RNA sequence: GUGGCGCCCGAACAGGGAC
């Protein structure tokens, strides 16, 4: 009906075979004779092991997406796959053979060999070739090559008449016009999506949370629920996943805090499932809320109180970050989610003093065309990193040996305040900040400690609030409970104020 | 028509990551297909795309080139067609670039380069794709201008034959020329008409000029060391600048911080202290000694908004081997769109890089990889780049 | 006997930084 070479023939054996379709070759030969899919055979060969699809292992021959809420609500669905392959190259139109008897009857297969590494793209190219005249006649139609079936749109019985005529226009190249489309059920039964104009969503979901298991079922249910959580909001697995670090047999359950949350999470889903369709007329309104404890959520919706879709934000990295770090990350990620579903960008309506971040943004080492939509959440740092002084010019620092370095930091102060840090098996960097935190804890509210290493400055400068190392959380709390703070950074091997008197403790 | 064979030598068919950009680019693609320059064939095989909106324009201009293949095939086409790095840039008043981008698009296109003429045509939500956007001189391929070296010369012939002091150079989407600018503008008007004669087009205005750019001479930390804070910052940069300006010596600096005082301790200056202070301030403020640019050695970028919407943008290869001390300030229609502001600022400076040594090496802009990949199109003006959130070392030029 | 995509993780190359 229509079509559009070589590799950059072959010989390929198989392994012990299935006797069920053992004579399927002699029957598929006739099936393909009629649809001219194969010929009768030049040493060419690939492997074959399967059944009742008498397919072949083209692995050896190889060796030789839209969003459920990503479509409007025109009154029509069109889903139809013609097989849909053996209906449309010569060096490759003969080498596809196979056999495993007890003449090794192989022959010259010559039609689309579903399974060749790349055939899907050719199927899509022809899919598009068929759609080309469809848009020529009525480009008002929407088509999606989600699968080898159709996702068509034409807003009905009247529209269905013209739709049948098109299905028949497909029949020209030997395409199907079957009266058996999945029109009856909007829910896309296939490929796990409870589709419906009125409401879009994933259809498949369950969670057997009864026994105490934590091996693989936990990973499966966390990733499934979250990957499915597109429009299932009220769930989080940052904690739950953060503890499962490279396990598939370790049976050790989670905390009761996370577990408790999990219970709620499970229960919430029970609530009805209705994700909204796409809205071309108007854009969406977006609010992102921190789920507490680094946790963060976001909704993308054009209907207020009718959340069209949801999203999360817990993508962290590096050592320390801030609410603004999560915010920026989440914004980029939601932006891309928007570009994938709609293309536009929803109203970034969340609770921040924009001036306050503005100063943040001009603080950081970092395009949120947004608004400061107020809401109870608290999106802000809790430390103010000044650019001027107030603070007895502390002299914290410390060196050690490359071998082990056995922690053991120390710190002095221009008023006489000296403090050591016998850190057991600690590194120079770690101990520097730990000893400084210790100097900070007894410090007044106005406390400026001049650092002696880059790492410390690097982090402090970036207004770190979250904390994975308890020492970091400790300084976070100290910085919040403090008001006047001035931070400085300096090298060694130079000598100023007090820095050698301090650095004379590398070992002892 | 006429053309010549390949000078090829990579195959990274990857192209790029807007519903309106895709609803507006299709227009140019269809226009070109109507005339016929780019084929719509994308199913068979396994290049980058961009849209732009700059000064003096209303539509969205198509954008296409592949740095991976470009650089891969740079050797032969560029070496066989090498510029004598015409350094006649200082002695001028202004220069414009070639708005025309289809004069070379009228050449007898190539075919063998179709397998290396990759393109792309994405689909919203993986739903509505296009096969593909093709041939020689599509929209770029620097070597391609070199292949239009004969066209550029054919044109420079009468142009410079009219204006001897009017020197004619070529650039990707740009030509390169302190006489009266008005005469520069007429020269361009007459060259636009000339092009018209032999079927060429010329699709306000910036018209970059040499007389404006300069070398920002870095300044001192403070007038005096009243406070150890100021002197500490000063010495910190001296020590780190030592890799560039080695004259920084602490034979007495450390001893200068005589007592173990505090950050803001009031401080006058002595004789040797103030003497060394003046000596080295001038020292650094001296010219750039031993730094000389060689187009054979590539360069590197260092861009940062320097806080308040300003910009600290350099161009240098070796550590502390600064070839250009450029800066940036006053982003019009900016000062609150940080990304954009430095995008345009850094584009500008790219041009200054090109005039300093010819090229514009990869950048290390500070935007989040996501942020840059998500807002480079919004204000795309003119490559492969990295990312830094680095500490203060450029904080030695001024404030 | 296998793979597409996805997902949970791991390993790893490169680069930078620090000692």
């Amino acid at each position: 009906i229509e079509t559009v070479k070589l590799k950059p023939g072959p010989k390929v054996k198989q392994w012990p075979l299935t006797e069920e379709k053992i004579k399927a070759l002699v029957e598929i030969c006739t099936e393909m004779e009629k649809e001219g899919k194969i010929s009768k055979i030049n040493p060419y060969n690939t492997p074959v092991f399967a059944i009742w699809r008498k397919l072949v292992d083209f692995r050896e021959l190889n060796k030789r997406i839209p969003h459920p809420a990503g479509l409007k609500k025109k009154k029509s669905v069109t889903v139809l796959d013609v097989d849909a392959y053996f209906s449309v190259d010569e060096d490759f139109r003969k080498y596809t053979a196979f056999t495993i008897p007890s003449p090794g009857i192989r022959y010259q297969y010559n039609v689309l060999p579903q399974g060749w590494k790349g055939s899907p793209a050719i199927f899509q190219s022809s899919m598009t070739k068929i759609l080309e005249p469809f848009k020529k006649q009525n480009p008002d139609i929407v088509i999606y090559q989600y699968m080898d079936d159709l996702y068509v749109g034409s807003d009905i019985g009247q529209h269905r008449t013209k739709i049948e005529e098109l299905r028949q226009h497909l029949l020209r190249w030997g395409l199907t016009t079957p009266d058996k489309k999945h029109q009856k059920e909007p829910p896309f039964l296939w490929m796990g999506y409870e589709l419906h104009p009125d409401k879009w969503t994933v259809q498949p979901i369950v969670l057997p949370e009864k026994d105490s298991w934590t091996v693989n079922d936990i990973c499966k249910l966390v990733g499934k629920l979250n990957w499915a959580s597109q429009i299932y909001p009220g769930i989080k697995v940052r904690q739950l996943s953060k503890l499962l670090r490279g396990t598939l047999t370790e049976v050790i359950p989670l905390t009761e805090e996370a577990e408790l949350e999990l219970a709620e999470n499970r229960e919430i889903l029970k609530e009805p499932v209705h994700g909204v369709y796409y809205d071309p007329s108007k854009d969406l309104i977006a609010e992102i809320q921190k789920q507490g404890q680094g946790q963060w959520t976001y909704q993308i919706y054009q209907e207020p109180f009718k959340n069209l879709k949801t999203g999360k934000y817990a993508r962290m990295r590096g050592a320390h970050t801030n609410d603004v770090k999560q915010l920026t990350e989440a914004v980029q990620k939601i932006t891309t989610e928007s570009i994938v579903i709609w293309g536009k960008t929803p109203k970034f309506k969340l609770p921040i003093q924009k001036e306050t971040w503005e100063t943040w943004w001009t603080e950081y080492w970092q395009i949120p065309e947004w608004e400061f939509v107020n809401t109870p959440p608290l999106v802000k740092l809790w430390y103010q990193l000044e650019k001027e002084p107030i603070a007895e010019t502390f002299y914290v620092d410390g060196a050690a040996n490359r071998e082990t370095k056995l922690g053991k930091a120390g710190y002095v102060t221009n008023k006489g305040r000296q403090k050591v840090v016998p850190l057991t098996n600690t590194t120079n960097q770690k101990t520097q900040l730990q000893a400084i935190y210790l100097a900070l804890q007894d410090s007044g509210l106005e406390v400026n400690i001049v650092t002696d290493s880059q790492y410390a400055l690097g982090i402090i400068q970036a207004q770190p609030d979250k904390s994975e190392s308890e020492l970091v959380n400790q300084i976070i709390e100290q910085l919040i409970k403090k008001e006047k703070v001035y931070l400085a950074w300096v090298p060694a091997h130079k000598g100023i104020g007090g820095n050698e008197q301090v650095d004379k403790l590398v070992s002892a | 028509i006429e053309t010549v064979p390949v000078k090829l030598k990579d195959g990274p068919k990857v192209k790029q990551w807007t519903e309106e950009k895709i609803k507006a680019l299709v227009e140019i693609c269809t226009e070109m297909e109507k005339e016929g320059k780019i084929s719509k064939i994308g199913p068979e095989n396994p290049t980058p795309v961009f849209a732009i909106k700059k000064k003096d324009s209303t539509k969205w201009r198509k954008l296409v080139d592949f740095r991976e293949l470009n650089k891969r095939t740079q050797d032969f086409w560029e070496v066989q067609l090498g510029i004598p790095h015409p350094a006649g840039l200082k002695k001028k008043k202004s220069v414009t670039v070639l708005d025309v981008g289809d004069a070379y698009f009228s050449v007898p296109l190539d075919e063998d380069f179709r397998k290396y003429t990759a393109f792309t045509i994405p689909s919203i939500n993986n739903e509505t794709p296009g096969i593909r956007y093709y041939n020689v001189l599509p929209q770029g391929w620097k070597g391609s201008p070199a292949i239009f070296q004969s066209s550029m010369t054919k044109i420079l012939e009468p142009f410079k034959k009219q204006n001897p002091d009017i020197v004619i150079y070529q650039y990707m989407d740009d030509l390169y020329v302190d006489l009266e600018i008005g005469q520069h503008r007429t020269k361009i008007e007459e060259l636009r008409q000339h092009l018209l004669r032999w079927g060429l087009t010329t699709p306000m205005g910036y018209e970059l000029h040499p007389d404006k750019w300069t070398v920002q001479p870095i300044v001192l930390p403070e007038k005096d060391s009243w406070t150890v804070n100021d002197i500490q910052k000063l010495v910190g940069k001296l020590n780190w600048a030592s890799q560039i300006y080695p004259g920084i010596k602490v034979r007495q600096l450390s001893k200068l911080l005589r007592g173990t005082k505090a950050l803001t301790e009031v401080i006058p200056l002595t004789e040797e202290a103030e003497l060394e202070l003046a000596e080295n301030r001038e020292i650094l403020k001296e010219p750039v000694h031993g730094v000389y640019y060689d187009p054979s050695k590539d360069l590197i970028a260092e861009i940062q908004k320097q806080g308040q919407g300003q910009w600290t943008y350099q161009i240098y290869q070796e550590p502390f081997k600064n070839l250009k001390t450029g800066k940036y300030a006053r982003m019009r229609g900016a000062h609150t769109n940080d990304v954009k502001q430095l995008t345009e600022a850094v584009q500008k400076i790219t041009t200054e890089s090109i005039v300093i040594w010819g090229k514009t090496p990869k950048f290390k802009l500070p935007i989040q990889k996501e942020t840059w990949e998500t807002w480079w199109t919004e204000y795309w003006q003119a490559p492969e780049w990295e990312f830094v959130n680095t500490p203060p070392l450029v904080k030695l030029w001024y404030q």
